[PDB]
RNA sequence: UAUCUGGUUGAUCCUGCCAGUAGUCAUAUGCUUGUCUCAAAGAUUAAGCCAUGCAUGUCUAAGUAUAAGCAAUUUAUACAGUGAAACUGCGAAUGGCUCAUUAAAUCAGUUAUCGUUUAUUUGAUAGUUCCUUUACUACAUGGUAUAACUGUGGUAAUUCUAGA
RNA sequence: AUUCAUAAUAACUUUUCGAAUCGCAUGGCCUUGUGCUGGCGAUGGUUCAUUCAAAUUUCUGCCCUAUCAACUUUCGAUGGUAGGAUAGUGGCCUACCAUGGUUUCAACGGGUAACGGGGAAUAAGGGUUCGAUUCCGGAGAGGGAGCCUGAGAAACGGCUACC
């Protein structure tokens, strides 16, 4: 209404962030960024409710003004920067590095990487489109353009980012067989190995996915991110890897050890 | 005093606001309300870095008393403690004193009286003299 | 009477009423963009005026009291680095760093000049500043050349591939 | 603007307000495990009520429904845990006819009173609000508590109260100052 | 907790309604009111009318300071410490309130922009502009007004302003 | 799926943009001249992408009424051609042209003590009643209309006129 909000409540919140319902009338509201508003981890959920290393809001200020968070190698002293999936998160302090990845639950977890793989990162690419000169660029899921791409490269596909300068180091084609994770829908946080595609002429592509534990389901296309060949990824997968267990054998290996 | 036996739980190293953050659950049988004041001497001395560094906060006793439970900080020396912590905790221990102020009503009318002048000020001063005289 | 000032050249020396703008005198505006209607008095001198804004510009032979015995100075002097220059026109070389007119003042036996500044002067850390954006404009332009070139390169390689890929193919 | 605080009702009243059966076996209740009020049968029996909504639900699946398994051991574990569901019953068909009292008779009054220490049903309900009982090395003074099976052999009187030591009492303090100026 | 009872008859079985009965994040009202937690609250009638006082302002190392401001830096004769005012840049289109209008209208789910605008954020991205382009030319950088400020003032009054 | 992205040719523009801006550090090279190079930032700027949005838009779905059965098209109703306007599509508006469009599967008109949903109360199952109001979307600033600034307002703790 005659401009945009700027403002967001809690109970209108996403609700990975796990932000107790009381204890506050509003949420922070991600910024302007690479991420969108409805997928956004931003620091200040990120600082105080995941790593406990703030109290308040305040405490988090103090720490971005000083430049010891960094996202993607940049200090970005925003209070409420959206960081996003395969974001790298970099402590000088503590000498812990990040990776925003999503819990088998459907929630950004606490994943801690090397210094070697927080040298790089992976995007899925969005458009190949020509520029103006007629140079071709790539559109990854992080808002970043990058000029003079593989010509092999095509939508649908994980390029591999240095992190140093934006130049791609390696590419995975979207083809049958290929590891992938699932961002977004219900099957949030899983991990599958493609089996096969459906065309759909008109939109809304589907794929057919099916984890190592032999479970079968079905995402939309744009649901989709490759991380590598079948077996080996090109990334640390977190604790449990994405298997997505039933609660009735949840509680059971809750119950191995007590 | 009598079986104090402060614990602190839960500790864990904060080198970007250079400090270490701990529950600190303190057990006080035959005796009430542990007085942080006390606390904050015997916590200051098992981190053995000084009182000027070490604050506490929380400290809700539990429902039928002999048992404290709440938060404590212990910094690495003055300068990280005295660049922070909150003013309005640091004036709890002394370390900063209360700045006058006036009350929140009185500021603002202040300030929208500033805002029916234009400029300094001063050349309406002598004109409203001058025409007092007539 | 009631302090309505006169517009310049109007009309009609009856007061009238006029929606006033920007740049327009008789009205400060408090907005951006904000227009006000006000009373402003016509130009015509008639005899409601509780006062007149007169200027002399010829003097006669009779001395007035306090108009031509007594003077006052210019409260500042020029800042900007060839109003420097135009106040006593040097030349643009005569480092006018020095040619700043000063203004001492007495809080107590301790006096100071402070001079207020020189801007727009020519100084080596602006030099600098040129010297990096013009030297910006080179690299980045060759880093596309030489990043266009390397695509371009590719480019043709994997094409002659494609040509002896379907060599085999057709026998 | 904030989030509301959920609150929910915990009783129900009986449809007929007045009937001998009831208003008798209610009353008998009441006076034999020193109750209050009705609201603390009715209280009872609401919540009985919905223990029995969702074991009808769960009976009227089919066996081995994977949302059956899950919930009807998860009902079963809270009730035997209190001890309402003995450790012979947990085939989630004795659950719909438990008892009304069976709840009673785990409460906190009830159980002080079970293993000696008030020597009358009513002595343990004031000793409990008194501030007297400590289930574990905590004073719990709701006569409504429900001890889960674990806390029975934890229940004896707060070390800081009388009948646990470390002072003799209030009008103890005033009546030994008696003697006191008494004696001189 | 898938339940009913009293009332037409001299008496009976029905139709049938009246009455009773239980609940209400449905209000109001009456009598009464010891403790802890939690908590709606000028919506219904009048989107009727309002005294008064607040609710939108904002700075860094990094736009413009000769405050004829404060103090001593003393590394400083141009400034370089803090900093009123004002110019500038942003914001004031968010928030908060209310439910009068509104019945394929709003709205809910679901679609499209191969039919458009988008400050800000993030990622990339101007060697080509001495114009008769060999003296036209300052490119170690080119002009003007004005606020703040000094002083003269007008009106009973306004976050009014004029002339110098 | 394209007259798409993109490139090229011929011109056009009254002409946009292509750094006369600020802080800190002061380092290297000699034919030692205030000579030539040289870092980390801030601010700004053309185009594209991105994000925060906006505008329009597809399908299905709303309470009571026939003592509302026909309604819409003077001068806009339904559609075509062209143009103007708009950020854009479009009777959005204009000129010419055709007579079209909705309706007992309830149009149109009247009523609502009607903002719409997520929801609330009571219920065996099926339902009935309520939802001004803690969230989402809409509308308004006493009733109307008009408009400046700006990316964004028909803005009212902005302006203008009437009542
Ligand atoms: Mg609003
Ligand atoms: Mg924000
Ligand atoms: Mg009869
Ligand atoms: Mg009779
Ligand atoms: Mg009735
Ligand atoms: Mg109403
Ligand atoms: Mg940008
Ligand atoms: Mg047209
Ligand atoms: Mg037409
Ligand atoms: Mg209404
Ligand atoms: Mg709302
Ligand atoms: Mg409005
Ligand atoms: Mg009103
Ligand atoms: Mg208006
Ligand atoms: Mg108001």
């Amino acid at each position: 209404a005659r401009g945009p909000k700027k403002h967001l409540k809690r109970l209108a919140a996403p609700h990975h962030w796990l932000l107790d319902k009381l204890s506050g009338c509003y949420a922070p509201r991600p910024s302007a960024g690479p991420h969108k508003l409805r997928e956004s981890l931003p620091l200040i959920v990120f600082l105080r409710n995941r790593l406990k290393y703030a109290l308040n809001g305040r405490e988090v200020k103090a720490i971005l003004m000083q430049r010891h968070v960094k996202v993607d190698g940049k200090v970005r002293t925003d209070t409420t920067y959206p960081a996003g999936f395969m974001d790298v998160i970099t402590l000088d302090a503590t000498n812990e590095n990040f990776r925003l990845v999503y819990d088998v639950k459907g929630r950004f977890a606490v994943h801690r990487i090397t210094d070697e793989e927080a040298s790089y990162k992976l995007g899925k690419v969005k458009k190949v489109q020509l520029g103006k000169k007629g140079v071709p660029y790539v559109v990854t899921h992080d808002g970043r353009t990058i000029r003079y791409p593989d010509p092999n490269i095509k939508v649908n596909d994980t390029v591999k980012i240095d992190l140093a300068s934006g130049k791609i180091t390696d590419f995975i084609k979207f083809d049958a067989g290929k590891l992938v994770y699932v961002t977004g829908g219900r099957n949030l946080g899983r991990i599958g190995t493609i089996v096969h595609k459906e065309r759909h002429d008109g939109g809304f592509d589907l794929v057919h996915i099916k984890d190592s534990l032999d479970n079968t389901f079905v995402t939309r296309l744009n649901n989709v991110f490759v991380i590598g060949e079948q077996g080996k990824p090109y990334i640390s997968l977190p604790k449990g890897k994405g298997i997505k267990l039933s609660i009735a054998e949840e509680r059971d290996r809750r119950r191995a050890q007590q | 005093s009598d079986a104090v036996t402060i614990r602190t739980r839960k500790v864990i190293s904060n080198p970007l606001l250079a400090r270490k953050q701990f529950v600190v659950d303190v057990l006080h049988p035959n005796r009430a309300n542990v007085s942080k004041d006390e606390l904050r001497e015997k916590l200051a001395e098992v981190y053995k870095a000084e009182k000027d560094a070490v604050s506490v906060f929380g400290f809700r006793t539990q429902f039928g008393g002999g048992k404290s439970v709440g938060f404590g900080l212990v910094y690495n020396s003055v300068a990280e403690a005295k660049k922070f912590e909150p003013t309005y905790r640091l004036v709890r221990y002394g370390l900063a004193e209360k700045v006058e102020k006036a009350s929140r009503q009185q500021r603002k009318q202040k300030k929208n009286r500033d805002k029916k002048i234009f400029g300094t000020g001063k050349r309406l001063a002598k004109k409203v003299a001058r025409r007092n005289a007539d | 009477k009631q302090g309505f000032p006169m517009k310049q050249g109007v009309l009609l020396p009856t007061r009238i009423k006029l929606l006033l703008t920007k740049n327009v005198s008789c009205y400060r505006p408090r907005r951006d963009g904000e227009r006000k209607r006000k009373s402003v008095r016509g130009a015509i001198v008639g005899p409601d005026l509780a006062v007149l804004a007169l200027v002399i510009v010829k003097k006669g032979e009779q001395e007035l009291e306090g108009l031509t015995d007594t003077t006052v100075p210019k409260r500042l002097g020029p800042k900007r680095a060839n109003n420097i220059r135009k106040f006593f026109g040097l030349s643009k070389e005569d480092d006018v760093r020095d040619f700043v007119i000063r203004r001492e003042v007495t809080k107590g036996e301790k006096t100071y000049t402070k001079a207020p500044k020189i801007q727009r002067l020519v100084t080596p850390q602006r030099l600098q500043r040129k010297r990096h954006q013009r030297a910006l404009k080179v690299r980045n332009a060759q880093a596309q050349r030489e990043a266009a070139a390397e695509y371009a390169q590719l480019l043709a390689k994997r094409l002659s591939e494609r040509k002896a890929e379907k060599a085999e193919i057709r026998k | 603007p904030r989030a509301p605080r959920t609150y929910s009702k915990t009783y129900s009243t009986p449809k007929r307000p007045y009937e001998s059966s009831r208003l008798d076996a209610e009353l008998k209740l009441a006076g034999e495990f020193g109750l209050k009020n009705k609201k603390e049968i009715y209280r009872i029996s609401f919540q009985l009520s919905k223990i029995r909504r969702a074991a009808r639900d769960l009976l009227t699946r089919d066996e081995k429904d994977p949302k059956r398994l899950f919930e009807g051991n998860a009902l079963i574990r809270r009730l035997v845990r209190v001890g309402v569901l003995s450790e012979d019953k947990k085939k989630l068909d004795y659950v719909l006819a438990l008892k009304v009292e069976d709840f009673l008779e785990r409460r906190l009054q009830t159980q002080v009173y079970k293993l000696g220490l008030a020597k009358s049903v009513h002595h343990a309900r004031v000793l409990i609000t008194q501030r007297h009982i400590a289930v574990g090395k905590q004073i719990v003074n709701i006569p409504s508590f429900m001890v889960r099976l674990d806390s029975e052999k934890h229940i004896d009187f707060a070390p800081t109260s009388p009948f646990g030591g470390a002072r003799p009492g209030r009008v103890a303090r005033r009546n030994a100052a008696r003697k006191a100026e008494a004696s001189g």
